[PDB]
DNA sequence: AACCCTAACCCTAACCCTAACCCTAACCCTAACCCTAACCCTAACCCTAACCCTAACCCTAACCCTAACCCTAACCCTAACCCTAACCCT
DNA sequence: GGGTTAGGGTTAGGGTTAGGGTTAGGGTTAGGGTTAGGGTTAGGGTTAGGGTTAGGGTTAGGGTTAGGGTTAGGGTTAGGGTTAGGGTTA
């Protein structure tokens, strides 16, 4: 009952492996018995997170006229979104850098009044 | 003489728009080697390990300096004080 | 030759699906590889404790769905839950 | 004639003008005087802690080479999941 | 579910002796609102965590064990109640 | 006539040398019930659960007030400001 | 009714050994019970990860001895290590 | 307000443009002179976010 | 290269056949459990606040060798004069 | 928002097992619910005493000036220390 | 991952003086506290009745496992699409 090549596995555009997670969770000393629908859910969540991160980093990469995803682009993209920063608040990306932001209250003279006189 | 106040912001923007290393490699390697020798002798180091150590130290120093500046600028002072670092470390829970 | 497990083909396929004419760099691949393995031990690690707290030992689809609302924030948690439900529905509809 | 080990001037490896541009990345405009010593002491304490953790890890693995993976694992155990190097 | 008269459950003289336990001598005016808002946000987070936990266990009674587990997951290992 | 400056320290010592509850129970229970009703209706509460919640809230409030006082006393000010709480929350990483 | 596991007899024996004519209170027993179970999942939890990081799966005496220096500070870690070594020596002797 | 708005452009002379910039900035002064059109003042640099080339 | 024994005597050597032999001269008969450990620590300060004086003395005369003529002036400041080996 | 001349790293095919994803039957083991009865969450109220609310009198406390002087702000001749290939091993 | 021999050019380290930034002194005029008084509103007993909490046979729909086939998946390999610097133009 071979019939023809029944293409599946990576169905519905789910490019994440739906099986290596189950293999890594069984030997990972997590639980005694692992279900079948859990790896699918985990792979879907991981693929959605990766796709969101990539689509949020590519838009920031295209702003600097760069079609490459450098670590600086990922650092600027993660530290921009609210949910992405709340999820990755303790993660420090190597070769990333601080977000370009200055600070107010830096000049102490502000008004710059005439302490002298008009007539010398 | 012109009033300063613009070269500092220019240097800040130039160093923020670049991702280059500021601390050297050989002095940091010698320092971590001397520190490791205090616990156990006959120890070596790699390149990626000391690179990750330098990156973590740079991130920690940047965060500490940012916290110190944010604590000092809220007290009507543009400069920071040596006690502000200890204050930030006590608030964050690094030394108790 | 004991090769090491790495997520490269799937990451490149996802990037090409969400952004054409794009790709990954050198250190970006290792960053994404370390990011995947970090959340892999965080979501799956909480499911084991959640199953042990109820005197159980079966981690099914609900154990992973409920762990999304704990790790993920608000809007991302609902989106991931909807994606997982659609995926499990497409899986149960046809094998 | 042919020996010599290590000294201690490496502790003063942090200068004064080089640390000025280092703090400028975060947003610091003006520093002080005792910062060059306080920051050095804090860095020394933190590095001693991280080096002790890496030494304990490499002693568990019965190895004498501090690799990047052990440093990353020690940083993650302390509370700093560093990315880039390792896996 | 009561009217919006429970959110203002923190008074002003009662919170004076509460801050005196830590070492506060004088407070202010907007503290009665800022502390209330911070407490409301933190309680919303803890209640959401406990609701997610009791939904994982398919229960409708927020027990002390679930609250202790949620506090430990957030980063506050509370002792005394539970186990 | 006693000059001000001694009754405050006396009350501080009296409240620190005692381990009695300061916040009520029924208002806190009604508050947490109203909060739980915003997510899902038909919910109940126990006694040990609300007791642990009150204890955790009291500990968090004590810590926040202590941090605010320690931040305010270092700026040559014996009193605290409403911005000091937000400053402490931003430093601790709560926002 | 299914009894619940609690550390009470051993705690009382230890307290009587280190301090005569003493005892535990009501909430103190639950506090100590919650404290024991907290460190029980912290020391044993790190040994599994330490064994998995080296492609192993055997948690022996060295896996617990090395985990002492990671969780415990300085003097307490050395004291606990010495106590564990003397205990394993008395166990292997007879 | 006019002097504070003019000091930002490195010009210590109050011009009608600075007056228009300072009047159309304060909330208390905008509700009073809302129907006042200052001559030779222009408008405010406000561009919609939809007009900008986003994603 | 260099020898791996760069410990430079981590305050050791003076153990059971030395501490007991030194205590037997005074009048100590038995030794309890601890006794030691701190015995090698109380002698560390005796060389920390004495040899530093000799080093500081030799630094004043632009020298580099602590002779026997400088070790007697350092002990005289504390109040323990020695006759014979000094001169 | 020169974008270009420089220009190697991101770049589409392709490709050979290939090692994990799927199939296919057996089981087998993992949730309600209906009797039930027990004790804990909640519902009206009385008192009365510490606890709490509201003016007057005033003694320290924070802030805005005034002059004042010492530390951190900005080149300049260097010339020592930090890189940049290229193999070579143990 | 260390260790070698050129080198050389960007980076690090010696004066310097002048301009605005903490620090020091005097009321100051607005800003919290308290003790005398009273009118509570939360701290304790008595119930008792319903609204939940808490154990137990029994499935059948939820799972778990030994076997193939095999679609999908993992190290190399070009030549081309914008990416870094250098003079121009702006």
């Amino acid at each position: 009952a071979r019939a023809k090549a029944k293409t599946r596995s990576s169905r519905a555009g789910l490019q994440f492996p739906v099986g290596r997670v189950h293999r890594l969770l069984r030997k990972g000393n997590y639980s005694e018995r692992v279900g079948a629908g859990a790896p699918v859910y985990l792979a879907a969540v991981l693929e959605y997170l990766t796709a969101e991160i990539l689509e949020l980093a590519g838009n920031a990469a295209r702003d600097n006229k760069k079609t490459r995803i450098i670590p600086r682009h990922l650092q600027l993209a993660i530290r921009n979104d609210e949910e992405l920063n709340k999820l990755l608040g303790r993660v420090t990306i190597a070769q990333g850098g601080v977000l370009p932001n200055i600070q107010a209250v830096l000049l102490p003279k502000k008004t710059e009044s005439h302490h002298k006189a008009k007539g010398k | 003489r012109y009033r300063p106040g613009t070269v500092a912001l220019r240097e800040i923007r130039r160093y923020q728009k670049s991702t280059e290393l500021l601390i050297r490699k050989l002095p940091f390697q010698r320092l971590v080697r001397e520190i490791a020798q205090d616990f156990k002798t006959d120890l070596r180091f790699q390149s990626s390990a000391v690179m990750a150590l330098q990156e973590a130290c740079e991130a920690y120093l940047v965060g500490l300096f940012e916290d110190t500046n944010l604590c000092a600028i809220h007290a009507k002072r543009v400069t920071i004080m040596p006690k502000d670092i200890q204050l930030a470390r006590r608030i964050r829970g690094e030394r108790a | 030759r004991s090769r090491k497990e790495s997520y490269s083909v799937y990451v490149y396929k996802v990037l090409k699906q969400v952004h054409p004419d794009t790709g990954i760099s050198s250190k970006a691949m290792g960053i994404m590889n370390s990011f995947v393995n970090d959340i892999f031990e965080r979501i799956a690690g909480e499911a084991s404790r959640l199953a042990h707290y109820n005197k159980r030992s079966t981690i099914t689809s609900r154990e992973i769905q409920t762990a999304v609302r704990l790790l993920l924030p608000g809007e991302l948690a609902k989106h991931a839950v909807s994606e997982g439900t659609k995926a499990v529905t497409k899986y149960t509809s046809a094998k | 004639k042919r020996h010599r080990k290590v000294l201690r001037d490496n502790i003063q490896g942090i200068t004064k003008p080089a640390i000025r541009r280092l703090a400028r990345r975060g947003g610091v405009k003006r520093i002080s005087g005792l910062i060059y010593e306080e920051t050095r002491g804090v860095l020394k304490v933190f590095l001693e802690n991280v080096i002790r953790d890496a030494v304990t890890y490499t002693e568990h693995a019965k190895r004498k080479t501090v690799t990047a993976m052990d440093v990353v694992y020690a940083l993650k155990r302390q509370g700093r999941t560093l990315y880039g190097f390792g896996g």
